[PDB]
């Protein structure tokens, strides 16, 4: 038999369903989401991390002259400055005053401690939510992974489930990421080969062994004043540190839907947001006849005092009459009110208390048994405390979200307008008839 | 390495919303967020005692 349903996505609650089909007894149907797994598709742009500003040893053509090459290094910057004349602790270098040039020489590598401190620049596209179910019917509790997409099928030992489309697509990551150890930002870092200096991902490499590096740190070289030999040059700082400095706080922080995320392979976790429509084939083999589960005579409700809250803050007790001892699912057949328990053992005659969680002012919901069905009437106080430590496991809707008073109260002051604007008219009516008559 | 960990915090709970007293002698971080739409992300290094 195929049901289907649209559960929240919410980890950590149960949902809970009666499929009533018509020839055998009603069976319960309980659906939590145990795991959540988000995770997008994504392709590394580059590597990044504090470049080694590397400065070759200098050559001096002692009498002559030099020219810049075109080599291929990362910012490659080379210049050529005339007589300079160098000295060393030996002493003088050269035998030529003038004419005396000099080749400076630089460029950047990776730092050696880069292996560790880097970052990777990723992009994101449309993420497919993977989901763990546990999903109990009657007795039988098997689980489940499956993709969220509305096509693919979760096959299980013998349960057939498809699951979705998400309600709603969302995404944590914008279109830009960058993860650094463990911690996940988003910044639009620049594309790959627009380095601009004193910016994030001002080097940036396709790996770290990679040797086609490129990196734009806007390095230039200046002449030697004092007759030692060095080579001066001036440089903008670090870009990647600055944006280590000024990072903000990382998405462990920043990501809504109170989602954890993690890394390696980027992904998003226990991410709670939406509805998934469920479609599942359960199998008849579990389904039991009515001919012999016990179809109970008589059973009304009593309610105890009841409290709207995220806890199972209210209790009533039935008194039943069947026809044999058995295990007879009960359920509650509105969104606003959820049971605890779900199979109870079932006497020829006797009672069962039971726990329940509502969300409105007033208990005014359908308890079914069996399949017989009674109207609980109750009036549930306002919670005491003022926070709690789990989360609101249902839905709070408009309609049954204002006491039966305030419902009284408000119909009877709309009720009057109109019956008053509908007698007018009526009266209206009435004149005219009565002097068109006696006319 | 071995971190230390800050003093337990007193919460103090309100209509629709908590109150965090908190004592740290060093600059301890606090980050908060919603579990909805908007994060509302807000970081704060805190020193001392305050509210």
């Amino acid at each position: 038999f195929e049901h289907a349903t649209t559960v929240p996505n919410v980890p950590g609650i149960p949902y809970k369903a009666l499929v009533e089909r018509a020839g055998y007894a009603p069976l319960n149907l309980e659906i939590t989401v145990v795991s959540s797994e988000l995770t997008p598709s994504t392709n590394k742009e580059y590597v990044t991390c504090k470049f080694h500003t590397v400065v070759p040893s200098p050559q001096v053509k002692c009498c002559g002259s030099l020219e810049c090459k075109a080599s291929s290094k990362a910012d490659y910057t080379c210049r050529v400055f005339g007589g300079v004349y160098p000295f060393m602790w030996g002493g003088a270098q050269c035998f030529c005053d003038s004419e005396n040039t000099q080749l400076s020489e630089a460029y950047v590598e990776f730092a050696p401690d880069c292996t560790i401190d880097h970052a990777v620049a990723l992009k994101v596209h449309t993420a497919a939510l993977k989901v763990g179910l546990r999903i109990v019917y009657g007795n039988t509790t098997a689980r489940l992974d499956t993709f969220v997409n509305g096509v693919t099928p979760g096959s299980s030992r013998d349960l057939k489930v498809i699951a979705g489309p998400i309600s709603a697509a969302f995404s944590p990551f914008d279109h830009k990421v960058v993860i650094r150890k463990g911690l996940v930002y988003n910044y639009d870092f620049p594309e790959y080969g627009a380095m601009n200096p004193g910016a994030f991902g001002d080097i940036q490499a396709s790996s770290l062994d990679a040797t086609d590096i490129v990196a734009r740190t806007d390095i230039r070289l200046l002449k030697p004043s004092v007759k030692n030999i060095h080579v001066p040059y001036t440089q903008a700082v670090s870009g990647y540190e600055m944006w280590k400095n000024n990072s903000g706080r990382p998405l462990q922080e920043t990501a809504p839907f109170g989602c954890k995320i993690e890394v390696e392979p980027l992904r998003a976790t226990n991410c709670a947001y939406g509805h998934i429509p469920i479609s599942i084939d359960i199998p008849d083999a579990a389904f039991v006849r009515s001919s012999e589960s016990p179809t109970i005579l008589e059973v009304s409700c009593t309610v105890a005092d009841c409290i709207y809250s995220a806890d199972f803050g209210g209790s009533l007790t039935l008194q039943y009459k069947a026809n044999r001892e058995g295990h007879c699912p009960v359920h509650s057949h509105s969104t606003t009110a959820v049971l605890k328990e779900a199979t109870t053992h079932v006497t020829a005659t006797g009672s069962i208390t039971l726990h329940f969680s509502t969300s409105s002012p007033q208990a005014n919901f359908i308890v079914s048994l069996c399949g017989k069905k009674t109207t609980c009437n109750a009036e549930c106080k306002p919670p005491a405390d003022h926070i709690i430590g789990e989360p609101h496991k249902v839905d709070q809707e408009f309609q049954a979200a204002v006491s039966k008073t305030s419902w009284n109260w408000l119909l009877a002051l709309f009720g009057g307008a109109s019956s008053l604007i509908v007698v007018g008219l009526i009266v209206l009516v009435c004149s005219s008839m009565l002097i068109n008559t006696r006319r | 390495c071995p971190v230390p960990l800050a003093h337990t915090p007193t919460v103090t709970k309100w209509f629709k919303g908590i109150t965090l007293h908190l004592t740290a002698t060093r600059p301890t971080l606090l980050t908060t967020r919603k579990l909805g739409l908007r994060a509302d992300a807000t970081a704060e290094w805190i020193t001392g005692t305050t509210s």
